């Protein structure tokens, strides 16, 4: 059986558009632990890219901290970009300031 | 401290 | 009072690289203590905990050679799981393994862990009384049989006593100052744009020691909770958390809702 994980995207510190913060792409329980994940700022790709490392779960399930730099806007949209094998195409998920 | 395996599935 | 042993250890078919990943992660509380990864330029495990360094690099070699040498297993067990499933080899494949020694509060253990998943699912586990097995299906069952009379039961029953919780002891006791901190939630509340005129109004924790706490709203007679958003705990991923439950409100009915927060480490 194959997981289709559930994603987060988030305000490490709360945003003040501009000045810093971190960005977190939390991506959960999933299986097979091969998983793409695409920062992006606006519409691209991001360089710079930490994947904090694999732990996987007592259901078995994986997970990885994924997460980069930003300076919050009025402007710019990020987001992140899971590539799965379980998903037949991607899941692009957007930073909400809310949640 | 792991522990070795040593029996084959 | 009652106190973490796991290895979590996968070992996951590569493909087109074309020698499996294997990742070895020891967790004493909810914690770390060690890590080891095949991948890593040089593989050999590495202290976590940073009182793990006050360890010494006899300890290292004498484990990550029990790493070398486990790796080697993973790979001819992935493949011998390959004829009982009848799968090719171009494809993915993940084992999994849990296992430790269940704690205790002064000194003695409770629990035997010993459990294998092959592709997700459970293959073998072995049982609480810590001689019998469970197998889940019938070629995950021809692995049963087998072990069974050869002394696979016996071999952990002797580990699960033994080596592990001595070990266990160590590194609780050299451990402690580190594995007893915690961290204040540093809440808030938020209103927003939102309904129709109701607004979503959010208490957030953000960032505390250590995962568990609850928080709920009140009317101000009631504990709403039948009634829904939160989220999971998340990382921070400093090495803290951040939670986020909420609820609708009336456009300004402001008129009497709460919120408490639940964490000890904590006296709210």
């Amino acid at each position: 059986i194959q997981k289709t994980p559930q994603i987060q995207v988030y305000s490490r510190h709360p945003p003040e558009n501009g000045k810093p913060n971190i960005l977190n792409c939390y991506v959960t329980q999933f299986h097979p632990p091969h998983i793409e994940i695409q920062m992006l700022k606006n519409g691209k790709k991001i360089p710079k890219v930490e994947m904090s490392d694999m732990s996987f779960s007592k259901d078995w399930s994986f997970y990885i901290l994924a997460h980069t730099e930003f300076t919050p806007t009025e402007t710019d949209t990020y987001a992140c970009r899971v590539k799965h094998d379980s998903m037949a195409e991607p899941k692009t998920v957007y930073w909400d300031r809310d949640m | 401290y792991p522990n070795v395996n040593i029996h084959n599935f | 009072g009652p106190h973490s042993m796991r290895y979590f250890e996968t070992a996951v078919s590569r493909p087109g690289l074309g020698e499996p990943r294997y990742i070895s992660v020891g967790y004493v509380d909810n914690k770390e203590f060690v890590r080891f990864d095949s991948d890593a330029e040089n593989p050999r495990y590495e202290p976590q905990a940073p009182w793990m360094e006050q360890e010494g690099p006899e300890y290292w070699e004498r484990i990550t050679q029990i790493a070398k040498g486990q790796e080697q297993w993973f790979r001819v067990n992935l493949r011998t799981l390959l004829g009982y499933y009848n799968q090719s080899a171009g494809g993915t494949h993940t084992l999994q393994w849990m296992y430790g020694c269940d704690v205790g509060s002064d000194g003695r253990l409770l629990r035997g862990y010993e459990q294998f998943a092959y592709d997700g699912c459970d293959y073998i586990a072995l049982n609480e009384d810590l001689k019998t097995w469970t197998a889940a299906d019938m070629a995950a069952q021809i692995t049963r049989r087998k072990w069974e009379q050869a002394g696979a039961a016996e071999y952990y029953r002797a580990y699960l006593e033994g080596e592990c919780v001595e070990w266990l002891h160590r590194y609780l006791k050299n451990g402690n100052a580190t594995l007893l901190r915690t961290d204040s939630p540093k809440a808030h509340v938020t209103h927003h744009p939102r309904s129709k005129g109701e607004v979503t109004l959010r208490c957030w924790a953000l960032g505390f020691y250590p995962a568990d706490i609850t928080l709920t709203w009140q009317l101000n007679g009631e504990e709403l909770t039948q009634d829904m958003e939160l989220v999971e705990t998340r990382p921070a991923g400093d090495g803290t958390f951040q939670k986020w439950a909420s609820v609708v409100v009336p456009l300004g009915k402001e008129q009497n809702y709460t919120c408490r927060v639940y964490h000890e480490g904590l006296p709210e």
